[PDB]
Parts: structure tokens; C-alpha cells; sequence
């Protein structure tokens, strides 16, 4: 046993003063209230395809945690580069 | 001095090994070659090209054709789900699309 | 005479034989087919030599054509590749 | 050289050869009279293995002996 | 309550299938589709325990205006069977289920058949069928009407020239008559 | 005992089915003769038996403090015998859970067995020291004489039938003893690799002839036969049967057991918890199972008469079978549900043909 | 002169000489349009192959029957079984005489002189077995439920193999 990992919640994590400020960044005038569900949905998709190639490289190395070169690797392979943490 | 096995065969397989192990070599892809990776890459090769070629002859089957012009190869790939998704960005040549109109450019009937 | 050249028509004839009896193929069809084989081995073979530059190792095993194979093909197909792979380099060690 | 071939199911066989023969010609003799495959030819010398690249005359047995014989896959 | 004379026990014929959990919601050319049919008529469709008249076909994925929807497929008879195995169906006491495709033949339902048997009748359809040669074989391919959503139980039009038994289905604005 | 117009094309486990989300912490499995129970330890010293049939947990015994990691079943099913670290030759009953003998002897065990047939006779591994074989009333206690000395690792045990005494070092050299007279009748060292040595994990046998397995630690899982032992005798030189490895991940073994018929063999890994199943015969893989993807796999059980395979992660027992289908004609056979067009027209006794019990059998017989 | 365009099985191998047909999946009850009223007329069924399971009713049919219903319904058709000599006619199971082999010369002969009828079971010439009595009205067709397949000629020239002894008829090459 001895691992208490009953997680049920972390979607709604993501809360609703913080979708309404990334849209007022990206310059957004007036948001309508199903857009807060989609941004849930697509976010989601998205860092599940990104942590599918993460743990791939983790695993592979044969190691227990993910640096973030493999973060960059795998974020390269999606063709998002970043700069900035090599 | 031996029976000259051949790696296909000695496998079980049908894509050849010898071709494979040589264009790993001479890639300039690493310094040196496994004996498990010419194999096993064979492998993989075979499966995708089984994969597709099925849904091909079942296609020209279904039209009434007796060979495989390209037109059953895009209709066997976009019609697939994850063969599309591997193919993402790929233009067949003579391919043409799938046929779809969309759901408000034909015309109803109410009255009568 | 000419020069000899690389294909894989006659594999492709074998296996389309195998999986169906009695349907040829044409030859756009072929070079269609050479075209794709010759794109897969380009991507599973630049990953699995990226993979080697990252973990300061100097050799293709095949370990890094599976590690491959799982990144570049999507879900279900690579839980059938995988499988694949395994059984033909097992059946040929013995 | 009678030789008799008694396998673990009590199929004996016997074989009237040289004792100057190669491994070649008892393949031969039991693949033409039972069609036996002859990748399971092995034999067994005192627990030890006879190994199928030598002569018959290598290991001295006493003449119109009985060995055994145990099948086997090598080839699959 | 074994000493109670209970007698709701035999008074119709040996057949069930009812009390199923009968609620699931409240709410290309010809041979690749065919195939399609063959696929997806298992997970497309459904027989459960209709409200209408015992049971009935349900409906669980969203079709389309235009799909294929099931083959009625079962053994294959002619013109000369029909009488002779009205009369066996009648002496053991067996509803028949018999389905003309043409000039020609009848396929039945009765012994050998599929999920397919159970769709009820009434006089405003959503289904209907033509025929189409899989290679000389013709066959019995269930079409659409309109956008059938979830939970409905399926319907369809029998053509039938209005010539005995009564309307034990109750449609709506039907002529209470098969006929 | 069960249904004998069910095999409607029996398969070869593929699914998951569901599990024992009941008591975790399990460290070791085992089934009974038959394969109606399945004995699993606690890790604070307790049993957990679990019913296949009804599906349901039978019994839960508190043994000891020490965790229990060796179990084994009687030719009856009504003898557990088990040792730990806590150094005691126990045994137990099952209808009452009873401390039978208690005999806390050091360098703590590794394995018990039954002699297959007669209970009084069975195996104690030893920590250290050369195996021992005892009896039930007495302690009439019987060390084999090992020649090493060396390793302070040997494993032995009894085969099939009890006819002799399969022993083996951590050097890889085997000395074939008589079952009770302890007679050196067969020794052979494994010809591992080109020329250098390994040792030797554990070795197990069949339910169906004398084909049985070494379990070396070069990753090479290797198959004999026992009756080439017994033609070799003395200064035997066997190779084996079949041969076995996953060099593509390149894994050693943990556990490893038979099919019920002698035909399949699963072993499980040490790293990835995903099982393996061979064909003893034609000799290749047929099946990759997988699991929960990072767990760390204890041991693996197998069921004789039907395909079920117990697997043990995190405490969790999993069960394997098929999750069959069904279908129609069970209800009423009267109608099967068929797919396409049936033509029926083969009789010719149609269109009004009309033509022209003495067996006593017992009712509670067996 | 051929075998029946109108008066066939459409699904039957009547293939360019129309003369020879393949028996189909069924009671396949073939007729023809050149049979007879009333007068003296016979015609040879030249069976040639008869594989098992291949059986064949052999009578005379009236033209209002089906194609594909078998032979020996009722008033129209008279029928009988190849084993055991068993005949059906108005859903009546009677084990009445002996069979026949496997293609022989076969055809029957029937006579209306001017009410009262000949029907005998004629396997090359010879007396069979009297099937029925006093026939009703109607033209006359040869129906045959050719069961499966079998290969079966029907013939039409005067080189009549067996032609009954003594007994009278005109030619059936005086017709079509
Ligand atoms: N609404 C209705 N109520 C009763 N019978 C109906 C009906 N609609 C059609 N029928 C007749 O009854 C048959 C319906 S099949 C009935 C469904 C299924 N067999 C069941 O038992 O529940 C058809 O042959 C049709 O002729
Ligand atoms: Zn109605």
C-alpha cells in the first residue's frame, strides 16, 4: 500500500478568474460560459499528449524522474520548441 | 560451409534483413549496428505494409476491380482512423478526397 | 544494361500474395508502396539515432527501434507493431 | 556391428554396420528404414553425450552393443 | 403462498423475452457500405422490452438521415413452403415471421435468423429498404428516414395493398389496419 | 465437473477480468491438486484462501508475526505445510487452522514440498545449508551431502512421481539423488554460455510426464527431460529440449510454472510486470500479457484444468480468463442466430412424406 | 426443336444445344411446352449421369403447376420416389413398388383414347408398377423435379433406343 494517490478533482484546478485572464491577455473582449468546459477539454488533450512522450524518454533511460531536456524533446518532436532550459 | 539460412527465413519473415542491415550501416545513422534491430525493424515494416494492403484489397473487391489503382489506396487510408493519423501530411498522387457535402447546401422540403 | 537499383517491388508482390490470392497490383500503386517503406525506415530510423545521441550510448540495439516504434505510431497500431517485432526477432534467435 | 537402438518408448531397432562408419551413415540407415528425422540422433556413453561429427571407432564400444536414442527437436 | 392456486401459468405460447432493463436513454457506393452493415449492425441497434406490444427494436447510436441500418437475414425459402409451414408453425403453437423480397423468394425468420425480427409496425416509419446486389445474392437492407435519436424504438411501413386481424399496435394517425 | 457442452472454441487467457480488490499485501500463491483454492500470505503473517467457483474469499488464517513466504498443499488438500524467518516447521490443517508441529530450527527456509504421494516426507531449503528432508512424528531429519560447500545456495526438490531427488548448487552442477535411499545415480554440470558457470535459481516440474524446467540466472530458461537423466545415469551430459530467452529487453526470470497439461509455460519478469507464454513444442512465443505498467511482479500461479492464470502485484491478484461471450441459442436452441442467407434444401424428405429406452442406470453412483 | 424456353427453371444450365441441363438447388420441376393432349405420342428421357443425392420424380404434369414445386401435388401431377418405390401424389405416403438405377433410358407413355389412361412406370420397356387411374382435364407437359445435380438429356429422333414393345405412337420429331 502506502501510497495515497485518490485523485478525483485538478481539472476544475484550473479555475475561473484564470481562463477569463489568459483570454484578456490574448486580447478578448466578451466570453460567452461554455467556453470555460472546452478550455478544461482541450488542455487536457493537450498535456496528454505531451506527457505520453515524456514518460517515454524517462522510461527509456532507464531512470524515476523526468528532467527537462526530455520535456524540450519532447515538446521538439511536437514542433512547440522551447528555449530556455537546456 | 554450412546450409546458407538466409536471415528472412531463419526469422520467418518476408521483408529482407540483409538490405536492411546494409542501409543501417552505410546511413551514417550511429557508429555500430545491433544484431536485433535489422529484425525487428523488418518486423515492423511488414505489419504496416499487411495493414494497409488488406484494406486495399477489400476496397478493390468492393468496386469491382481486379488490381489496386491509387484511388482504393485513399480511400483505404482516409477512411481508417489511425492510418490517417499516421499519414497526416501526405498528398497521394492521383488520389482525389473523400465525398462529403456538408449538411446545409441541399435543399428541404416542408409543404405538402 | 543499366546501373542496378534499389527496390522493394518484389516484397511487396510477396506479401500482397500472402494476405490476398488473386488481386494484383498496378505500378503507380508500387512506387506508391516503395515510397511509404522508404519514408517509415527514414522516421524510426532518425528517432532511434536521436535516442542514441541523447543517452550517451554509441549503438543501435533493439531497444531503441521499440522505444521508436512506441513514440511514432498512435495507440492501437503500436500495441500490434510491438508484438509483431518481438515474435520475428524471437522466433529468430532460436 | 549389429548395434541395437532401444528408445525410451521400447522401439528397438537394429542396424548390422561397420565399426569404422561416420554419424552420416547411421543418419542414413535409420532415415531410409523408419524416416526418422535426423536431427534427434544423439546417444548417450556412459551419461556422456556421443556427439554426431566423429567415427564410430572414436569410443571403442564392445561390438553388438545396445544404445538409445532420444527425440528431439533442433531444427524445430 | 405455495397453498395460493395461482393460475397466471399457462396461457399463451412458450416464448419469452421481457423484463430487460428496457430504458437506456430518456431523449460511398453500395459494397464498402454493406460491409460497414455487416460491421456495425451488432453495436448500432438493440431488442428490449417495448411499452408498444412486448418487445420491440430500440435505437442507440445517433443515425443519420440516409444509413444503413441492419439486414433482415434468416433462412431462404420459396412460393411452395409458405402453407406447409404456416400449418407446422400453427400446430406447435409458433408466430410466423416471413418477409417477401420479390417475384422470386422469401426469407424467413422463424427457425434461423438474426436480431432483426422485432421491429413493431406503425403508419408514420423511419425506416424502410430497396434492393441491392452483393453479387447476384440480393438482399434485405434496413435504410433511414430522419435523425433517430437514443431510446427511440424503431419503425417501418409494411406496403401493404389494403385488403383477419385487427391494429393490436396502436400508431397514431394510423388507419386501424396492417391492411 | 463443470459443463461438458461448453467448448464452443476454448481459448488461451487474453483479457483482464478483474481482480481481488479485497486485502492487499499478498507475497506468494499457490493452488491446490485440483484447482479449486488458491492459498495467499500476508505480509504480517497471515493466509488468505480465496474459492474459485463461488468467487469467494474461504478462509483467512493468522499464522504467525513473520511474514509467510513458502506454502504448499497436501495430496488431499488438507495439509498447508509453510516456513519463514521465523524457523519453524509448521503445518496446518483446513478445516480448523491448527499448530500442528512447531520446531523453530535456524538458517530460515526458502521452500517446502511434499513428497507428491506420501505426505510424511517433506522438503526444508535452508538459508545457508544443505537442503533437509524430514518426517511428520519424529524428527527424523535427512541433510543431502553436498561436495561444494561454497555457495551455501542449493535448491532441490521432488519430481513428479517422487522417484528421485533433482539437487542443484549455485554453481550449476546437479546431483540426481534416489527419493529415499539417496543414491548418486545421475550428476551433470549445465554448459552455460561458451565455458563459464551460473547458478541455479529455482527448478520446478510438470502435472503430465517428466519435461521440466532449469531456471539459471543468465537469462536462459532451459528445458529437460527427466527420463534423458535417467538414461544418461552418472556424469550425464543433457542438452535440453527447448531453450528460452527475451534478449530484446534482456530479462531475468522471477517465477515460473506449467500449464496443467504440459504444454504452455509462462515466466514472468523481474522488471516490466508483463507475462510471457511459450509453446513447449514447436518453441516460440504465442501471447505478451501486460498489467499495471509500473509495478514490481512477486509470483505467478497457473490453474491445471481450465485457463486461469493468478499473477501477484502490489498486493493484488489478478485473474485472466477470456471474458467470454454469449450469445443466443442457450435460451432456446430451438432458434440459432445465424448471419446470412442460409439455404436449407439438402433433406429430401419434403412435401408430404409419412413413413410406415431399455438402458437402467444408477442415480447416486459416482 | 430444343428443350423449353418459356416452360423452364430460368436459374437451369440450359446451355447453347439445349439438350442436356444441369439439375439446380431444388425441386427444380422442369417442364416442357411440347407435350401432349390426347392421341399416341412417346418420346426417350436419355438419363445419362446420376450422381447421389440426386433424385428425379418422373410423370406427367398438367401446365397450370409451379416450376419450382415438386411433382405429384395433386390432379395436375403424379409423382414417385427413385429409393425404395415410394410415391407421393395428394399428400399420401405409400412404399408401393421397386426404384430405379442411375441413368437409364427412361420415359413413360400415355394414352387418351376418344377419359381412361395408361399410366405405367415404363424403365426401359418394362412394367413398373400402375401408378394412378382416370385422368382429368387438361393438356399433358413431361415435369421432372430434378433434385440436384444430375445430368439428364431429353430425346427427340426416331433412333429410339428402347422403344416399347409393340405399342403404337406418332414420332415426337412431328410437333415443334
Ligand atoms: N403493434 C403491434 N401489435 C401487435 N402485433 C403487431 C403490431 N404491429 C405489427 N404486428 C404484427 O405482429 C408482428 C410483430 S413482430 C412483434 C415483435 C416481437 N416479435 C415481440 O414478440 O414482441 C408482425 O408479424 C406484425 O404483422
Ligand atoms: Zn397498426
Amino acid at each position: 500500500k502506502r501510497h495515497r494517490k485518490v485523485l478525483r478533482d485538478n481539472i476544475q484546478g484550473i479555475t475561473k478568474p484564470a481562463i477569463r485572464r489568459l483570454a484578456r491577455r490574448g486580447g478578448v473582449k466578451r466570453i460567452s460560459g461554455l467556453i470555460y468546459e472546452e478550455t478544461r477539454g482541450v488542455l487536457k488533450v493537450f498535456l496528454e499528449n505531451v506527457i505520453r512522450d515524456a514518460v517515454t524518454y524517462t522510461e527509456h533511460a532507464k531512470r524515476k524522474t523526468v528532467t527537462a531536456m526530455d520535456v524540450v524533446y519532447a515538446l521538439k518532436r511536437q514542433g512547440r520548441t522551447l528555449y530556455g532550459f537546456g | 560451409r554450412a546450409k546458407a539460412k538466409t536471415r528472412s527465413s531463419r526469422a520467418g519473415l518476408q521483408f529482407p534483413v540483409g538490405r536492411v542491415h546494409r542501409l543501417l550501416r552505410k546511413g551514417n545513422y550511429a557508429e555500430r549496428v545491433g544484431a536485433g534491430a535489422p529484425v525487428y525493424l523488418a518486423a515492423v515494416l511488414e505489419y504496416l505494409t499487411a495493414e494497409i494492403l488488406e484494406l486495399a484489397g477489400n476496397a478493390a473487391r468492393d468496386n469491382k476491380k481486379t488490381r489496386i489503382i491509387p484511388r482504393h489506396l485513399q480511400l483505404a487510408v482516409r477512411n481508417d482512423e489511425e492510418l490517417n493519423k499516421l499519414l497526416g501530411r501526405v498528398t497521394i498522387a492521383q488520389g482525389g478526397v473523400l465525398p462529403n457535402i456538408q449538411s446545409v447546401l441541399l435543399p428541404k422540403k416542408t409543404e405538402s | 544494361r543499366k546501373t542496378r537499383k534499389e527496390s522493394y517491388a518484389i516484397y511487396v508482390y510477396k506479401v500482397l500474395k500472402q494476405v490476398h490470392p488473386d488481386t494484383g497490383i498496378s505500378s503507380k500503386a508500387m512506387s506508391i508502396m516503395n515510397s511509404f517503406v522508404n519514408d517509415v525506415f527514414e522516421r524510426i530510423a532518425g528517432e532511434a539515432s536521436r535516442l542514441a545521441h541523447y543517452n550517451k550510448r554509441s549503438t543501435i540495439t533493439s531497444r531503441e527501434i521499440q522505444t521508436a516504434v512506441r513514440l511514432l505510431l498512435p495507440g492501437e497500431l503500436a500495441k500490434h507493431a510491438v508484438s509483431e517485432g518481438t515474435k520475428a526477432v524471437t522466433c529468430y534467435t532460436s | 556391428m549389429q548395434i541395437f537402438v532401444k528408445t525410451l518408448t521400447g522401439k528397438t531397432i537394429t542396424l548390422e554396420v561397420e565399426p569404422s562408419d561416420t554419424i552420416e551413415n547411421v543418419k542414413a540407415k535409420i532415415q531410409d528404414k523408419e524416416g526418422i528425422p535426423p536431427d534427434q540422433q544423439r546417444l548417450i556413453f556412459a551419461g556422456k553425450q556421443l556427439e554426431d561429427g566423429r567415427t564410430l571407432s572414436d569410443y571403442n564400444i564392445q561390438k553388438e552393443s545396445t544404445l538409445h536414442l532420444v527425440l528431439r527437436l533442433r531444427g524445430c | 403462498a405455495r397453498a395460493e392456486v395461482h393460475l397466471r401459468k399457462s396461457a399463451f405460447d412458450m416464448f419469452n423475452f421481457l423484463a430487460s432493463k428496457h430504458r437506456q436513454p430518456p431523449e460511398l457506393p453500395m459494397p464498402m457500405r454493406f460491409r460497414h452493415l455487416k460491421k456495425t449492425s451488432k453495436e448500432a441497434v438493440g431488442v428490449y422490452r417495448s411499452p408498444i406490444h412486448g418487445r420491440g427494436l430500440f435505437c442507440k447510436r445517433n443515425i443519420d438521415a440516409g444509413e444503413m441500418v441492419i439486414e433482415y437475414a434468416g433462412n431462404v425459402i420459396r412460393s411452395i413452403q409458405t402453407d406447409k409451414r404456416e400449418k407446422y408453425y400453427d400446430s406447435k403453437g409458433i408466430g410466423c415471421y416471413m418477409f417477401r423480397i420479390d417475384d422470386s423468394e422469401v426469407v424467413d425468420a422463424t427457425m434461423h435468423g438474426n436480431a432483426a425480427r422485432f421491429i413493431n409496425h406503425s403508419c408514420e416509419p423511419n425506416c424502410y429498404s430497396r434492393v441491392i446486389n452483393i453479387d447476384g445474392q440480393k438482399h434485405i437492407v434496413i435504410f433511414a428516414m430522419r435523425k433517430i435519436y437514443r431510446g427511440e424504438e424503431l419503425t417501418y411501413d409494411y406496403k401493404f395493398p389494403i385488403e383477419k386481424l385487427p391494429c393490436n399496435c396502436g400508431a397514431k394517425k394510423c388507419r386501424k389496419f396492417l391492411n | 465437473n463443470l459443463e461438458l457442452l461448453e467448448s464452443f472454441g476454448q481459448n488461451y487467457p487474453e483479457e483482464a477480468d478483474g481482480t481481488l480488490d479485497c486485502i492487499s499485501m499478498a507475497l506468494t500463491c499457490t493452488f491446490n491438486r485440483w484447482g479449486t483454492l488458491l492459498a495467499v500470505g500476508c505480509n504480517d503473517g497471515r493466509i488468505v484462501i480465496w474459492d474459485f467457483l463461488t468467487r469467494g474469499i474461504a478462509k483467512i488464517i493468522s499464522a504467525h508475526i513473520h511474514p509467510v513466504c513458502s506454502l504448499c498443499w497436501s495430496r488431499d488438500g488438507h495439509k498447508l505445510v509453510s516456513a519463514s524467518t521465523d524457523n519453524i516447521v509448521s503445518q496446518w490443517d483446513v478445516l480448523s487452522g491448527d499448530c500442528d508441529q512447531r520446531f523453530r530450527f535456524p538458517s530460515p527456509i526458502l521452500k517446502v514440498q511434499y513428497h507428491p504421494r506420501d505426505q510424511n516426507k517433506v522438503l526444508v531449503c535452508p538459508m545457508k545449508s544443505a537442503p533437509v528432508m524430514l518426517t511428520l512424528s519424529d524428527s527424523k531429519h535427512v541433510v543431502l551431502p553436498v561436495d561444494d560447500d561454497s555457495d551455501l545456495n542449493v535448491v532441490a526438490s521432488f519430481d513428479r512421481r517422487g522417484e528421485y531427488i533433482y539437487t542443484g548448487n549455485a554453481k550449476g552442477k546437479i546431483l540426481v539423488l534416489k527419493t529415499d535411499s539417496q543414491d548418486l545415480v545421475a550428476s551433470f554440470r549445465v554448459t552455460t554460455g561458451t565455458s563459464n558457470t551460473t547458478a541455479i535459481k529455482s527448478i520446478e516440474f510438470a502435472r503430465k510426464g517428466s519435461c521440466f524446467l532449469i531456471n539459471t540466472a543468465d537469462r536462459i530458461i532451459r528445458v529437460y527431460d527427466g527420463r534423458e537423466i535417467l538414461t544418461c545415469g552418472r556424469d550425464g551430459e543433457p542438452e535440453p529440449m527447448q531453450k528460452l530467452q527475451d534478449l530484446v529487453n534482456r530479462t531475468p526470470w522471477k517465477k515460473c510454472c506449467f500449464s496443467g497439461d504440459g504444454e504452455y509455460i509462462v515466466a514472468g519478469s523481474a522488471r516490466q510486470h508483463a507475462l510471457y507464454i511459450w509453446e513447449k513444442s514447436i518453441g516460440n512465443l504465442v501471447k505478451i500479457l501486460h498489467g499495471t505498467r509500473g509495478e514490481l511482479l512477486l509470483d505467478v500461479a497457473w490453474h491445471p484444468v481450465r485457463p486461469i492464470i493468478a499473477s501477484i502485484s502490489s498486493g493484488v491478484v489478478s485473474i485472466w480468463a477470456q471474458n467470454q461471450v454469449e450469445n443466443w441459442s442457450a435460451f432456446a436452441p430451438d432458434f440459432k442466430e445465424l448471419d446470412e442467407n442460409v439455404e436449407y434444401e439438402e433433406r429430401e424428405s419434403e412435401f408430404d412424406i409419412e413413413d410406415e429406452e431399455d438402458e437402467e442406470v444408477d442415480v447416486t453412483s459416482v | 426443336v430444343l428443350l423449353a424456353l418459356h416452360d423452364r427453371a430460368p436459374q437451369l444450365k440450359i446451355s447453347d444445344d439445349r439438350l442436356t441441363v444441369v439439375g439446380e438447388k431444388g425441386y427444380s420441376m422442369v417442364r416442357a411446352s411440347h407435350g401432349v393432349r390426347k392421341g399416341a405420342w412417346y418420346f426417350e428421357i436419355t438419363v445419362d449421369e446420376m450422381p447421389p443425392d440426386t433424385a428425379a420424380r418422373l410423370g406427367w404434369s398438367q401446365p397450370l403447376g409451379n416450376l419450382q414445386a415438386p411433382l405429384g401435388y395433386d390432379k395436375f401431377s403424379y409423382s414417385w420416389r427413385s429409393k425404395k418405390g415410394t410415391k407421393f401424389h395428394q399428400s399420401i405416403g405409400k412404399h408401393y413398388s421397386s426404384g430405379y438405377g442411375q441413368g437409364d433410358v427412361l420415359g413413360f407413355y400415355i394414352n387418351l383414347p376418344e377419359p381412361h389412361s395408361e399410366i405405367i412406370f415404363y424403365k426401359n420397356g418394362v412394367n413398373q408398377g400402375v401408378a394412378y387411374k382416370d385422368i382429368f382435364e387438361g393438356v399433358y407437359f413431361p415435369a421432372i423435379s430434378l433434385y440436384k445435380s444430375c445430368t439428364v438429356s431429353i430425346n427427340f429422333g426416331p433412333c429410339f433406343k428402347y422403344p416399347p414393345k409393340d405399342l403404337t405412337y406418332r414420332p415426337m420429331s412431328d410437333m415443334g
